[PDB]
């Protein structure tokens, strides 16, 4: 229990001790629950998600960093590896391939990389995945951009 | 008399045929635009003047998504400028963000299944047949009725004829 708090303190320290340009990631530790975090991530440039801001909800288990956090999109997103109705993410580092080497910040970065480089296999949105697998990249970008403009630009 | 006749407006006719279907997807070529192939969209795009009144009544009542297969980026711009030339975008109706573009015919089926409209309007029979399993109502626009349409796939010669009359 106290090991998790020490680790989460290093990460809260590092997200405060930085004013780096291009804050593509902004982790917001929570007021009263050290184990609840929210993140703001910028859509990766040169992707249909560019210009959007997506909110991620982190639910940190008490054995963290020995156990992965529970992460999901609160912003709607059209992506092969995100369940549109629930925001659940299919990413192996959040499940089987987790390691204490990962951090909340690097998890956000893996999600951004996933947004820029989808995996039409392992699909939680088969319509989004079908567009990519069938070679309809214009269609994928068109619908992903629409949802970015309608749901991820406040 | 003053008490025993009647006459409905175009909006009431359109809304009646929509049958409370307040979410609609619809292709562009042929049914809304005069052009009939993506190759033509590389040269010009033109909204059918006969579809305009009914189209606007649909946008006031229903969330509408237009979609079409195109061959390049310049075709997209030509389409958007055509829709704007005809005043298809209005406050309270259709917005430019809800006009979608793809590179394959079957890509439209992915748009529609994601959007889950009450109505889809198309001209490709394989698309209408494939979507009848998922979409409550469809209008298949064709010169002649397919020999076989699903019971929930209705056929007509134009959007304005099907929704614009009784």
């Amino acid at each position: 229990m106290q090991a998790s708090r020490a680790r989460l303190f290093k990460e809260y320290k590092e997200v405060q001790r930085e004013k780096v340009a291009d804050p593509d990631i902004q982790l917001i530790c929570d007021d009263t629950n050290i184990f609840k975090w929210t993140a703001l991530i910028k859509g990766p440039s040169e992707t249909p998600y560019e210009g959007g801001v997506f909110q991620l909800a982190f639910s940190v288990p008490e054995p963290y960093p020995l156990q992965p956090p529970q992460v999901r999109f609160l912003t709607k997103i059209f992506h092969p590896n995100v369940h549109f109705k629930t925001g659940e993410i299919c990413l192996d580092i959040l499940k089987n391939a987790w390691s204490p080497a990962w951090t909340l910040q690097s998890v956000c970065r893996a999600i951004i990389a996933l947004m820029a480089h989808p995996e039409p296999d392992s699909p939680l949105n088969c319509d989004s995945g079908n567009l990519l697998r069938s070679g309809d990249v214009r269609g994928f970008n068109s619908m992903a951009q629409m949802y970015t403009r309608l749901a991820a630009m406040p | 008399q003053f008490f025993q006749p009647v006459k409905p407006t175009l909006g009431q006719i359109v809304r009646q045929k929509l049958s409370e279907g307040r979410k609609v997807t619809c292709r562009l070529l042929g049914v809304i635009l005069e052009e009939t192939s993506p190759e033509e969209l590389q040269k010009q795009a033109t909204v059918r003047s006969s579809v305009l009144e009914v189209l606007l009544e649909i946008t006031k009542y229903s969330d509408l998504y237009l979609m079409e297969r195109v061959l390049d980026d310049e075709s997209e711009a030509k389409v958007l400028q055509a829709l704007e030339n005809a005043g298809v975008f209005t406050s309270g109706g259709l917005v430019k963000d809800k006009v979608l573009f793809c590179s394959t015919e079957i890509g439209r089926t992915s748009f529609v299944r994601q959007l889950e409209p009450d109505w889809h309007i198309d001209t490709n029979p394989e698309i209408s047949t494939q979507l009848a399993r998922f979409i409550k109502y469809q209008l298949h626009v064709a010169t002649v009725k397919p020999e076989r349409t699903a019971p929930n796939v209705f056929t007509s010669q134009s959007i304005e004829q099907f929704f614009g009359s009784v």
